[PDB]
């Protein structure tokens, strides 16, 4: 059932993820150092700005993405950026202590670190529950990278102009994912896996909404906006 | 409007 075109799409998305996700976390030394109010805001703002650039690199390699206009590519990335970053960070999240382990003690982030960047339990509690539930899915890397692409290319993002073209690109990705689960994911892990994965996308939309709320309250203080980066201000708002 | 996003997209 898995056509050669569908196998082609998976190979590209796997390669795109490997070219944009460094599992050594080497570049983290270039950030402003972490201090453990809002002592973690400089470091974590540098982390998000770094990851936005990686999300852009990944999106450019999604089949069909560069058939969209630059206006549509911009609005899809603006809307999905924080969702894809939260989804990507599942690779560093660990159940042993409910933290994001990125190679060393300096770059291990727990719930208190996120709150030392200006965010509250309104976001942190659903965020942790998202990371746990995603880990319980035990996704193949093939499914992990397909979910990242489906999240970016969604027709209902605000500001989309050629939703019909966005929908066509997403449908080709969704059919690849559904057929992949069918032929390559054995039961019982296969059980309603596609529906469970789309529920995680719905979880990410809610997390996106709460983050935007807390970001605007954060960046409304000029002393806080001083600590952000120019790319973060362009993407998330000034 | 979004010059840095456009540069990374090119
Ligand atoms: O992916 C990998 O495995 C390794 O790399 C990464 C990349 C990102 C994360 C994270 B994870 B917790 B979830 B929150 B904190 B960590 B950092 B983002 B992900 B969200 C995250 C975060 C911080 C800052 C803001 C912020 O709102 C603030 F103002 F700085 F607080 C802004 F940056 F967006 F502005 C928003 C979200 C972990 C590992």
């Amino acid at each position: 059932k898995l056509s050669e075109e569908q196998q082609h799409i998976i190979a590209i998305l796997l390669d795109a993820h490997h070219k944009t996700y460094d599992p050594t976390y080497a570049d983290f030394r270039d950030f402003r150092p972490p201090v453990r109010p809002l002592s973690m805001l400089p470091h974590l703002a540098d982390l998000v700005s770094y990851s936005i650039q990686k999300v852009i690199g990944f999106a450019k390699m999604i089949p069909g993405f560069r058939d969209l206009t630059s206006d549509d590519q911009i609005v899809l990335l603006k809307s999905s950026a924080i969702e894809v970053i939260m989804l990507r960070s599942n690779q560093s999240f660990t159940m042993d202590d409910m933290s994001w382990d990125c190679g060393s003690q300096d770059y291990k982030y727990d719930v208190t670190d996120v709150s030392k960047a200006g965010h509250t339990l309104e976001l942190i509690e659903p965020l942790i529950k998202f990371q746990v539930g995603l880990k319980k899915l035990n996704l193949h890397e093939e499914e992990h990278v397909l979910l990242m692409a489906i999240c970016i290319v969604s027709p209902d993002r605000p500001g989309v102009q050629d939703a019909k073209l966005v929908e066509a690109i997403q449908d080709r990705l969704s059919n690849t994912l559904q057929t992949y689960i069918r032929c390559r994911h054995p039961p019982p892990g296969s059980h309603q896996l596609y529906a469970k994965m789309i529920q995680k996308l719905a979880d990410l939309r809610s997390l996106n909404e709460e983050h935007s709320k807390q970001y605007r309250s954060l960046s409304f203080q000029p002393e806080n906006s001083m600590k952000l980066t120019p790319l973060v201000l362009e993407v998330f708002g000034n | 409007n979004h010059p840095m996003l456009m540069n990374l997209l090119k």
